[PDB]
């Protein structure tokens, strides 16, 4: 996250981070204390994944940490990395052992498709990451945040040579210097509503992080919300 | 006038219109519909979505 600030403790306790060949690489949500829900670009079937929940300075032993190992990995069926590496950027992660739920390790709310869609369209929402804090930056030691209004659909379309499909949204600034960036994929996009946040996005990419002109690349959440709700089902 | 496209019918989550100029509000898992019939409470030791360590 570029333009961001460092996140209190149990400020996001949805928030996971995952860690594979190379610790903290993508970020993820908790939708219950069995399932963890990612960008499909950042798995893939094979590659073993550990996920922190209730982290927050990643070079730090804070006591609230609690780590699993991801037993399988559910990319969308609709997926496909030979055509897009991000369309339909989404996967769900199955916990061996559940997470013990607590004050810094709580699930993300999902609403329905319907509502999913209206809480994006309120226009703010909270992206939140360990990724780079400048474009080809350092990472975050210390998990970031940042409020992101969303972007309307023409103004994304003219910002980029790439086609931005309607399961995609874009959110940022008309100025750049804050945004979602490498590292922070997989990570949430919520929408807070009157103090309960609800899981609006996925962070899934962007040309440039935090710069003039480019914006953050988003999945909209709503189009996998039943899907979501079928395959993590306890 | 009461309805869901009116201010989400007073609702803190969600709503759906009912009969005569109504609307019947719900919340998300993990929450119970208040007394109040619009707030939604906690009904779990840790609901979703909420922060509840000490900012
Ligand atoms: C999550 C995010 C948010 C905002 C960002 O600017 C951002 C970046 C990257 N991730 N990222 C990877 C490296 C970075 C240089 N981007 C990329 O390397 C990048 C390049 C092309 C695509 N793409 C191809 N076809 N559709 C999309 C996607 C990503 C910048
Ligand atoms: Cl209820
Ligand atoms: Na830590």
């Amino acid at each position: 996250v570029v333009g961001g600030e460092d996140a209190k403790p149990g400020q996001f306790p949805w928030q996971v981070v995952l860690n594979g060949k190379v610790d903290a690489f993508c970020g993820g949500s908790i939708v219950n204390e069995k399932w963890i829900v990612t960008a499909a670009h950042c798995v893939e079937t094979g590659v073993k994944i550990t996920v922190v929940a209730g982290e927050h300075n990643i070079e730090e032993t804070e006591h609230t940490e609690q780590k699993r190992n991801v037993i399988r990995i559910i990319p969308h069926h609709n997926y496909n990395a030979a055509i897009n590496k991000y369309n339909h950027d989404i996967a769900l992660l199955e916990l061996d052992e559940p997470l013990v739920l607590n004050s810094y390790v709580t699930p993300i709310c999902i609403a329905d498709k319907e509502y999913t869609n209206i809480f994006l369209k309120f226009g703010s929402g909270y992206v939140s990451g360990w990724g780079r804090v400048f474009h080809k930056g350092a990472s975050a030691l210390v998990l970031q945040y940042l409020r992101v209004p969303l972007v309307d659909r023409a103004t994304c379309l003219r910002s980029t040579k790439f086609t931005i499909y309607n399961n995609m949204f874009c959110a940022g600034f008309h100025e750049g210097g804050r945004d979602s960036c490498q590292g922070d994929s997989g990570g949430p996009h919520v929408t807070e509503v009157e103090g309960t946040s609800f899981l609006t996005g996925i962070i899934s990419w962007g040309e440039e992080c935090a710069m003039k002109g480019k914006y953050g690349i988003y999945t909209k959440v709503s189009r996998y919300v039943n899907w979501i709700k079928e395959k993590t089902k306890l | 006038d009461v309805t869901c496209n009116i201010k989400n019918g007073r609702c803190e989550q969600f709503c759906k219109n009912s009969a005569d100029n109504k609307v019947v509000c719900s919340c998300t898992e993990g929450y119970r519909l208040a007394e109040n019939q619009k707030s939604c409470e906690p009904a779990v030791p840790f609901p979703c979505g909420r922060v509840s360590v000490s900012q």
